[PDB]
DNA sequence: ATCAATATCCACCTGCAGATTCTACCAAAAGTGTATTTGGAAACTGCTCCATCAAAAGGCATGTTCAGCGGAATTCCGCTGAACATGCCTTTTGATGGAGCAGTTTCCAAATACACTTTTGGTAGAATCTGCAGGTGGATATTGAT
DNA sequence: ATCAATATCCACCTGCAGATTCTACCAAAAGTGTATTTGGAAACTGCTCCATCAAAAGGCATGTTCAGCGGAATTCCGCTGAACATGCCTTTTGATGGAGCAGTTTCCAAATACACTTTTGGTAGAATCTGCAGGTGGATATTGAT
């Protein structure tokens, strides 16, 4: 049960980062319900380039080239 | 004495808007990283930096994502951020459209 | 100038025998079949490329189908993909 | 002669996807089961939009399938319509749709 | 001395457009713009009829999503009527302002 | 009379476009707003197009050239050739 | 013998970009001058992000250009901003940015 | 493992000659390079398939770099292409 | 609830624009048969680094109290867009030179391919360097109560 | 506007980690130099199909009327921010075993490389054919007034 690691203070950070100045309470299921969204989508084509590549341990590159598939290429790890 | 409600929430858009340190616990968010996996494939381990790779991308993108609500907000004549504001700009930048 | 509306219309028989595609449908499949085509060639491009390999084979061909394609759309795509290559490989 | 496309018991010309392949500089080599696997791919693809497009044309009482129809189909089904997400289907329109709010008040 | 109530037609028009597929720009109009802002980036040029048309079937499309997504932004403020600060909100979001 | 290029893509027709789009009711500026957005995307995909022209030396823009623009914009455009 | 690089007075390898030209497999063949060309690009690019790094650096008193500073050049840069407009640098924060309604009082 | 560090650093220190990079700074700026390279040798790419071309030469370079590249960017990005190769085009 | 006005639906009709089906010419495919080359998998394994266990302590998450004020429901009015019928300028649709788009033939500058030679960009290892993180204090902003 | 509680600003300071810097080894590059191949500019030209012009045609501009929508003003409940007490779980500094990724040699299934023969998918010009789009008629629903 780990999107609970996602605290209330740290989403509160985000949103801070992010500009915004009052939170709805509602806002952190939802948040965490976004997030576990976009984990998945990436680690589901992270995982799936390892696959392929026969290996058993994810690489930053996995991750670097799921992200560029889908468009939110990353600098800084590789690629 | 006791800041009015708002003041600090500023004091801290102007502190975290000045830094670059991710904002979610690192430890927490690798067990989110492997339980999401090992539901994808069992069996499986993460470089450190595949782990960093993620959060930096997942942190960034949720920064984003929260500017855009904010607008929404606004877009609402409201300061504070709702489920239905991450909603519309989801549904918006195609992520449900 | 090829294209892939005489084999988009066999397929078309075997599904609706008795229905019609017209021309700019026809335009419309065909730019189809180039996008798709080119979408899963890319991929298995990469797949190979980030692997140091210089054969696409089938294998890469599934792959990207798999990162490309909606889930269920992927299943079958890929079974019947495996099809062809089976029945393929054994015969003379 | 038995085409590949035979063998592989497929209508898509395998001979043309490996030749395709090749020609667009995708690698510098391509096994043999690729066109075949690629060339299986297209035609399921392609059998499932036309069977849509074609169920759209009998729901509208016309034989001929046209861009509508194409259009319909792809938009009202969850998997096409993400894997076309980012294309525009030429002479489609849009599916009918009016937000409730905008409705009259009965 | 008939009349009907507004909005009443507008639906109507609605229903009627979302049915059809011609393009809703009058052509020549379209195809006068197009070679202008093309005279722009190299003088002397030819347009295929088939280049223009698709230049019009994709900025047809894309307006009519814009339109949709600005509407949904009308919807958000809790009004019924599309304005600009609407197709702006929309546009920044979509990255095209952004 | 005598108007301008942009201002031929008129009222009734952007209006036409707003409803396939499903607005209701349509705010007066919304027009000039449109026209504009409506120009830059033009621009855009031209652009790209003439210069896809202009490197294969010809003095016609193709349906192709505007096809593999809006590719590039992230715009695919299935019927016109690709 | 004078490296491809200095004969086309670059600082960039002309020879790797050539070689990479190749492996990457994006036509049967490449000419000699795309990669001449290709590499001046590279150069003119890094330079100019570059330039704009070290001022942020030289902005906020420090010596040493970091993530945030390659960021914040970019984000000010109306055409690297666009360049790199679905990029994310890792470590680079956002641009402060407080929307005015968002601000207290009046006037 | 190849990068782009010494040739990055190398132009740091002609532009700020005082001014230093971080290791990730560096890792970041290395991405850059890798990144334009694939876009603007893709652009090249398909330019050339285009039209059944099968050399890339500066010339699809060029129009890639004018389809990749904003406003001013592109155009001095094509002056330094230009000025190179003609330079490269008159040393031997 | 009661018509009156219009829009909307449907069953049928039919002319023709566009879809079908025939034929022949054919280069470009695509299949086949032989000779040669090679990518990359299997097998052995050196060695990086990932998982994981332990201990420590304090940065931070959790949970509660309390009330300031933002969200949202309601009333109200001025004004802005919708509907409409009046009338005309523009666009559209069909017909005719010519300008470029391509199809072809040529032949050279330029791009492989192959064999050496030599120069450079990694790096493994140990060593000295240096910018600045993080701690400190105290002088200057910023806030909020009165 | 004066005043006190707090946060912000910031130049000074020095331990520490991450950054610059030699020393030598180098095999992987990148370069220099014949031999062979050919991709595509370059000029010539026929045939589309694009731009232009004139008349069959169908939509847009315009003014007026007002209903209903958007936003200003008012109001009140309650949920969310700020502050505080408490204590635990992250993180941090180290160490260790072993998994598995990554280097290296070996060799065969499979892929490139012509060369030759067969067949097939595209183009072209001719004639035939038909799915359906609008046009009609009459019924029925929808809307708006009373």
């Amino acid at each position: 049960d780990n999107i609970q690691g996602i605290t209330k203070p740290a989403i509160r950070r985000l949103a801070r980062r992010g500009g915004a100045k009052r939170i709805s309470g509602l806002i952190y299921e939802e948040t965490r319900g976004v997030l576990k969204v976009f984990l998945e989508n990436v680690i589901r084509d992270a995982v799936t380039y390892t696959e392929h590549a026969k290996r058993k341990t994810v690489t930053a590159m996995d991750v670097v080239y799921a992200l560029k598939r889908q468009g939110r290429t990353l600098y800084g790890f590789g690629g | 004495h006791r800041y009015r409600p708002g003041t600090v929430a500023l004091r801290e858009i102007r502190r975290y808007q000045k830094s670059t340190e991710l904002l979610i616990r690192k430890l927490p968010f690798q067990r989110l990283v492997r339980e999401i996996a090992q539901d994808f494939k069992t069996d499986l381990r993460f470089q450190s930096s595949a782990v960093m790779a993620l959060q930096e991308a997942s942190e960034a993108y949720l920064v984003a994502l929260f500017e855009d609500t904010n607008l929404c907000a606004i877009h609402a004549k409201r300061v504070t951020i709702m489920p239905k504001d991450i909603q519309l700009a989801r549904r918006i930048r195609g992520e449900r459209a | 100038k090829e294209s892939y509306a005489i084999y988009v219309y066999k397929v078309l028989k075997q599904v609706h025998p008795d229905t019609g595609i017209s021309s700019k449908a026809m335009s419309i499949m065909n730019s189809f079949v180039n996008d798709v085509f080119e979408r899963i060639a890319g991929e298995a491009s990469r797949l190979a490329h980030y692997n140091k390999r210089s054969t696409i084979t089938s294998r890469e061909i599934q792959t990207a189908v798999r990162l490309l394609l909606p889930g269920e759309l992927a299943k079958h795509a890929v079974s019947e993909g495996t099809k062809a290559v089976t029945k393929y490989t054994s015969a003379k | 002669a038995k085409t590949r496309s035979s063998r592989a018991g497929l209508q898509f010309p395998v001979g043309r996807v490996h030749r395709l392949l090749r020609k667009g500089n995708y690698a510098e080599r391509v096994g043999a089961g690729a066109p075949v696997y690629l060339a299986a791919v297209l035609e399921y693809l392609t059998a499932e939009i036309l069977e849509l497009a074609g169920n759209a044309a009998r729901d509208n009482k016309k034989t001929r399938i046209i861009p509508r129809h194409l259009q319909l189909a792809v938009r009202n089904d969850e998997e096409l319509n993400k894997l076309l997400g980012r294309v525009t289907i030429a002479q489609g329109g849009v599916l009918p749709n009016i937000q409730s709010v905008l409705l009259p008040k009965k």
